[PDB]
RNA sequence: GUGUAAAGUUCCUUCGACGAGUCGAGUUGUUUGGGAAUGCAGCUCUAAGUGGGUGGUAAAUUCCAUCUAAAGCUAAAUAUUG
RNA sequence: UGACCUCAAAUCAGGUAGGACUACCCGCUGAACUUAAGCAUAUCAAUAAGCGGAGGAAAAGAAACCAACAGGGAUUGCCUCAGUAGCGGCGAGUGAAGCGGCAAAAGCUCAAAUUUGAAAUCUGGCGUCUUUGGCGUCCGAGUUGUAAUUUGAAGAAGGUAUCU
C-alpha cells in the first residue's frame, strides 16, 4: 500500500530525503555493473572476490541429466521403509528375511554414509554406495546390493 | 477401337469373354519409357529413334 | 524407362556430353529473354520429380538472374554509421538466386501459382532456372484431387513467402539442433524466447 | 552503480521487452473455453471414448530411467502380436507408431496386456446393432480407464546374502577397466 | 546384454532382448540390379571428368600419393577421396585388357 | 500498466486455517451481534433447521 | 446397391526402382549460445550406393548408434492496440 | 499438296492479377540515439523506419529428429529446464536445447515401375438433362507420358489357407 511508504511522509519537505547537496540525479556511477574493474573495485574486491577471470574448462552441450545423484544418508535411510511396518521390521528383521529398501525407486543415486544405522539387517539396493555406507551397512549384517 | 468394345460387348451380351472376338494384337510399340524397357527387357526386335529429338 | 537414364546422365555435369549441350544451350538462353516461357521442360525428369505433370494448367518459365553478391546499394559507399556496417562490397544476399529466379518469374505470370523451380545452367554472369507454374482457375488443376490445395488462397505467392523448397532452405526449416533459431520461424522463436510471460498468480 | 553486499543481479530488461509483455488475464476464460470444448467434442461422438489408447514406454535417459509414462502409440510388433492390423486400430481408438520398435521384451509385453486388456473391453457396433443397445453404454475416460502405472518398488523381506567383494570395490574396479580398457587392448595387440 | 551395474564397460541395467525386425529404410543404401545396369550404360555414353582423367594420368605414373592428395583437393573430403582412387584403380584394372 | 500485479496467492493451508476460525465465529452470539446481525430473537446459535 | 468387385489379414520364394551444380568441401560476408566455425548467402571445387546425414574440439584409423536429405499436403492446442 | 517444331497476331472463346486495411502472421532489407560512466568489437538489435506476401489464424508439421536410456517418437503452445551450458574489449552484457508435467492430438502424398491384349487420363466447343454437376459427340492436350498400381511404416510380382 502506498499509504504506508515513506514518499507520503516527505511531502512538503524539499529534496524527498534525497538531500540538498547530492541532489538525486540520473546515474552517477554508471548503469549496472560498469566501473566494476575501475571505481566499484572496492566494492567488488570486498563482497565479491573470484568476480573477474576464467577458471576451469569449458563443457559444449552439457547435459545435466547425465549428472543427476540425489544423495541419501544412512541416517535418513530408513525413512525408505514402509511406515505401517517400520517397527515390525525394526523388531522382527534377521538374516533369514530382511527389508529390501530399493533407494533408486525413490528417486536417490547414490547412498552416502552420515549417521548410525539401527542394529538391524537390511537389503539395500542402489546404484552407487560410498565406501563407509556400505561399511556400516555390511557391519549391521546386512548387504548392499548394486543396481543401475 | 471403338468399333472393337461395340463386338467386345456384343460378345460380353452372347456370354462369351471378349477375349475370343478379338485377335491379338499385333502393333507398333511407342513411347520413350515403354521401348526403352522392353530393351532391357530383350523384347524389341527392332528400333527406330528419331534424330532430332 | 528413361527417366532412370536422364536422372543418371545430368549427374555427370563434366562428361563432354553434358558439357556440349550445356554449352549449347547457355548461349541459346543468354539469346532469348531474362524472362520467357518454355515451351516443354529441359528436364522433364528433373521437372516430374518436383511436381511437373504434361497437363494443360503446368507451365514452365525460364529466367536468367545476374549472378554474385549484393552490392549495398548506398550512394558512394557511405553508410553513415559505425565501422561494423561499413561494409559494401562482400556482403551477400541472404536468399538464393533460384528463390530470386522464382519471385521475378511469379511476379510476371501473377494468375499462377509457382510450384517449385530447379537449375538448368550456369555462365559467369547469370545463372538459369526453370520455374514449375500451376494455373488456379483452369479446371484440370481444380478437378485434379492431387492439385486442388494450391487453389485455396493461402499459397497466394507462396514464393514470395519462402514456402517453396528454396524459399525453405533459405529460411532454415529443418529439424534438429542444427535449427534450433529457425525450426519454427527465426522471428517468430525470438518473439518467444523475448516475451515476459505473467500469470494472475505470479510464480 | 554497485553499492552494498548485495548479490549481484542479471535482470534483462535493456530491450524494448514493455512491446513483449503477456499477461494472462485469459486463464479462467481459457479453462472454462477449453471445458466447453472438451464437453462438445465429446457429446458429438458419445459413447466412443475421446481418448485413443496409449502405449506405455519407460522414460529416456538415466534420470527418469526408473518412471514409466505413456507412450505416443502401440509398434507395429504390439499390434502383429494381439493380431491388429495398424490400419483398422486407428478406427477403434487405437494409436499407433510406426516409429517405435520393441528392443526388448518388457515394454513389448506390457503394452501387449494393455492391448488384449482393451480388445476385451471393446464393442464395435454395426449395422444391426440398435439404438437401444447403444443407450446401454456410458462414455468412459480411457486415460483414466486404462491408466499407467508404475511398476512397484521392491519391498518387504528376502533373504541377506553378502558376496565377498563389496560394491564399492565392485564400482571401483569396473571404473578402473572401462577407463584402461583401450590402452591395455593396445599395449596387449602391440605385445 | 548390460553389466546390471551403473559403472563401467557396458553398463545399465539387463534386459531380456528381443529380436527386432529390420526397418526397411535401413536398406537405403542398397544397390540393386536396375541402378548398376543403368549406371553402367551411362558411364559408357557419358565417360569421363577431367580430374578423373587427371587422377588416372597420377595412378599410372605411380603418383598414388599424388592422387589421393588431388582427389581430396576435387571432392573435398578424405573419405570420398579414398573411394574416388580405389574406383579409378579399378577403372584401369578394367581398361588394360 | 495492465502488468500491474493483481491476484495474490494465499497458502492453501493458511486460507483453510482462517476458513475454519470464520466457522468458528458463526457460533458466538457476541461476535455475530457485533456483526449486526439481528439474532437477538434467535435461540441458539448454531442455528440449525430441520430438511424440509 | 451391376460387390464373381474393392480392401485387409497368415505364410513361402524372387525382388525391392527411393529426388545432383544436390550432398559435401574450401573461402568470403553475415548471423547464432554454437565455441578450429550454428544457420543463411555468394564464389570455387564437386560426389556416392550399405551409400548419405547427424552424434556440439580440429585430424587420420577402427567400430557403434540413429535416421533416410536435396519433391509435396494436413485440423487442434498458439497469436491478435485491426 | 500436307505434317512437325519454335515463335507471333486478333476488341478471337473463357478466365485470372493488380488496389485497400493493420493488431496478430511469412520473408527481405536495415540504423542510430542508448549501455559500456570515454570509445571503435559488443550493446541497443538480428529492434525502429523501408520493401514483398497471406489468413482467420498464419507459420511449422508426420524425422536425413532427440538421444546415449531399461530408450523416446510429426508439428505447436504453456510450466520447467534456466539467467543454466555457452557466447562476451570473458568487460558491460547476453543466452538456447534434450529430458520431465501438461494443453491439443491425425495422418499422409508424389518422382523413380511396361496399361503395352489395346491413354484405360484430361480442358474446351456443340447438343441435351434432374445443372456447385450428369450423359452424348467432336476437336484438342498428351506417348518428350495423362490414368490405375507403390511411398520405405513399406511395397511389387508369383504361389498360398481361407477367412473378415
Ligand atoms: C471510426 C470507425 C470506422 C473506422 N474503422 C477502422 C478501419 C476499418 C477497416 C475496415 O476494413 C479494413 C472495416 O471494415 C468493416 C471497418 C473499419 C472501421 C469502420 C468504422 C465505421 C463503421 N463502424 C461500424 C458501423 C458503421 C456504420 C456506418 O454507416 C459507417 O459509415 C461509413 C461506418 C461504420
Ligand atoms: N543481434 C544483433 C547484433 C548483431 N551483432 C552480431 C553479434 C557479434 C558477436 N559474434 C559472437 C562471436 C562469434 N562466436
Ligand atoms: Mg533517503
Ligand atoms: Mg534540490
Ligand atoms: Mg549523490
Ligand atoms: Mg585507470
Ligand atoms: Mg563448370
Ligand atoms: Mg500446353
Ligand atoms: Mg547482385
Ligand atoms: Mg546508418
Ligand atoms: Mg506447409
Ligand atoms: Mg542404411
Ligand atoms: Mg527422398
Ligand atoms: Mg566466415
Ligand atoms: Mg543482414
Ligand atoms: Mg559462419
Ligand atoms: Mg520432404
Ligand atoms: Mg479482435
Ligand atoms: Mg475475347
Ligand atoms: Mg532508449
Ligand atoms: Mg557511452
Ligand atoms: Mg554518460
Ligand atoms: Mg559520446
Ligand atoms: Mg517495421
Ligand atoms: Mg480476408
Ligand atoms: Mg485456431
Ligand atoms: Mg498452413
Ligand atoms: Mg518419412
Ligand atoms: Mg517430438
Ligand atoms: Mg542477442
Ligand atoms: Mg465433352
Amino acid at each position: 500500500p502506498t499509504r504506508l511508504t515513506k514518499t507520503r511522509k516527505h511531502r512538503g519537505n524539499v529534496s524527498a530525503g534525497k538531500g540538498r547537496i547530492g541532489k538525486h540525479r540520473k546515474h552517477p556511477g554508471g548503469r549496472g555493473k560498469a566501473g566494476g574493474q575501475h571505481h566499484h573495485r572496492t566494492n567488488l574486491d570486498k563482497y565479491h572476490p573470484g568476480y573477474f577471470g576464467k577458471v576451469g574448462m569449458r563443457y559444449f552441450h552439457k547435459q545435466q541429466n547425465h549428472f543427476w545423484r540425489p544423495e541419501i544418508n544412512l541416517d535418513k535411510l530408513w525413512t525408505l521403509v514402509d511406515s505401517e511396518k517400520k517397527d515390525e521390521y525394526l523388531s522382527k528383521s534377521s538374516a533369514s528375511a530382511a527389508p529390501v529398501i530399493d533407494t533408486l525407486a525413490h528417486g536417490y543415486g547414490k547412498v552416502l554414509g552420515k549417521g548410525r544405522l539401527p542394529e538391524v539387517p537390511v537389503i539395500v539396493k542402489a546404484r552407487f554406495v560410498s565406501k563407509l555406507a556400505e561399511e556400516k551397512i555390511r557391519a549391521v549384517g546386512g548387504v548392499v546390493e548394486l543396481v543401475a | 477401337k471403338k468399333e472393337r468394345l461395340t463386338k467386345e460387348a456384343a460378345a460380353i451380351a452372347e456370354g462369351k469373354t471378349a477375349k475370343d472376338v478379338s485377335p491379338k494384337p499385333v502393333v507398333v510399340k511407342y513411347g520413350l519409357n515403354h521401348v526403352v524397357s522392353l530393351i532391357e527387357n530383350k523384347k524389341a526386335k527392332l528400333v527406330l529413334i528419331a534424330n532430332d529429338v | 524407362g528413361a527417366y532412370k537414364y536422364l536422372e543418371e546422365l545430368q549427374r555427370k555435369k563434366q562428361s563432354d556430353v553434358m558439357r556440349f549441350l550445356y554449352r549449347v544451350r547457355c548461349w541459346e538462353y543468354r539469346q532469348k529473354n531474362v524472362i520467357h516461357r518454355a515451351s516443354r521442360p529441359s528436364r522433364p525428369d528433373k521437372a516430374r520429380r518436383l511436381g511437373y505433370k504434361a497437363k494443360q494448367g503446368f507451365v514452365i518459365y525460364r529466367i536468367r538472374v545476374r549472378r554474385g553478391g549484393r552490392k549495398r546499394p548506398v550512394p558512394k559507399g557511405a553508410t553513415y554509421g559505425k565501422p561494423t556496417n561499413q561494409g559494401v562490397n562482400q556482403l551477400k544476399y541472404q536468399k538464393s538466386l533460384r528463390s530470386t529466379a522464382e519471385e521475378r518469374v511469379g511476379r510476371r505470370a501473377s494468375n499462377l501459382r509457382v510450384l517449385n523451380s530447379y537449375w538448368v545452367n550456369q555462365d559467369s554472369t547469370y545463372k538459369y532456372f526453370e520455374v514449375i507454374l500451376v494455373d488456379p482457375s483452369h479446371k484440370a488443376i481444380r478437378r485434379d484431387a492431387r492439385y486442388n490445395w494450391i487453389v485455396n488462397p493461402v499459397h497466394k505467392h507462396r514464393e514470395a513467402r519462402g514456402l517453396t523448397s528454396a524459399g525453405k532452405k533459405s529460411r532454415g526449416i529443418n529439424k534438429g539442433h542444427l535449427f534450433n533459431k529457425t525450426k519454427a520461424g527465426r522471428r517468430h522463436t525470438w518473439k518467444k524466447h523475448n516475451t515476459l510471460s505473467l500469470w494472475r498468480y505470479r510464480s | 552503480a554497485i553499492s552494498k553486499n548485495l548479490p549481484l543481479l542479471n535482470n534483462h530488461f535493456r530491450k524494448h521487452w514493455q512491446e513483449r509483455v503477456r499477461v494472462h488475464f485469459d486463464q479462467a476464460g481459457k479453462k472454462a473455453s477449453r471445458r466447453q470444448s472438451r464437453l462438445r467434442k465429446a457429446a458429438k461422438i458419445a459413447p466412443r471414448p475421446i481418448d485413443a489408447l496409449r502405449p506405455v514406454v519407460r522414460a529416456p535417459t538415466v534420470k527418469y530411467n526408473r518412471k514409466v509414462r505413456a507412450g505416443r502409440g502401440f509398434t507395429l510388433a504390439e499390434l502383429k502380436a494381439v493380431g491388429i492390423a495398424p490400419k483398422y486400430a486407428r478406427t477403434i481408438g487405437i494409436s499407433v507408431d510406426h516409429r517405435r520398435q520393441n528392443k526388448s521384451q518388457e515394454t513389448f509385453d506390457a503394452n501387449v496386456a494393455r492391448l488384449q486388456e482393451y480388445k476385451s473391453k471393446l464393442v464395435i457396433f454395426d449395422k444391426k446393432t440398435k439404438a437401444s443397445e447403444v443407450a446401454s453404454f456410458e462414455q468412459v475416460d480411457v486415460s483414466a480407464t486404462f491408466p499407467v502405472e508404475q511398476p512397484a518398488p521392491e519391498s518387504g523381506l528376502r533373504a541377506v546374502e553378502v558376496p565377498e567383494q563389496t560394491a564399492y570395490r565392485t564400482l571401483r574396479l569396473a571404473r578402473n577397466e572401462k577407463k584402461y580398457k583401450g590402452i591395455r587392448e593396445k599395449r596387449a595387440k602391440e605385445k | 546384454a548390460k553389466s546390471g551395474i551403473a559403472a563401467g564397460v557396458n553398463k545399465g541395467r539387463k534386459t531380456t532382448a528381443k529380436e527386432v525386425a529390420p526397418k526397411i529404410s535401413y536398406r537405403k543404401g542398397a544397390s540393386s540390379q536396375r541402378t548398376v545396369f543403368v549406371r553402367s550404360i551411362v558411364k559408357e555414353v557419358a565417360g569421363l571428368a577431367p580430374y578423373e582423367r587427371r587422377l588416372i594420368e597420377l595412378i599410372r605414373n605411380a603418383g598414388e600419393k599424388r592422387a589421393k592428395k588431388l582427389a581430396k583437393k576435387r571432392l573435398g573430403t578424405h573419405k570420398r577421396a579414398l573411394r574416388k582412387v580405389e574406383e579409378m584403380t579399378q577403372v584401369i584394372a578394367e581398361s588394360r585388357r | 500498466k495492465t502488468w500491474r500485479r493483481w491476484n495474490v496467492k494465499v497458502n492453501h493451508n493458511e486460507k483453510r486455517y482462517a476458513t475454519a476460525s470464520a466457522i468458528a465465529a458463526s457460533a458466538v452470539t457476541s461476535l455475530v451481534l457485533a456483526r449486526g446481525h439481528r439474532v437477538e430473537q434467535v435461540k441458539e446459535l448454531p442455528l440449525v433447521v430441520s430438511n424440509e
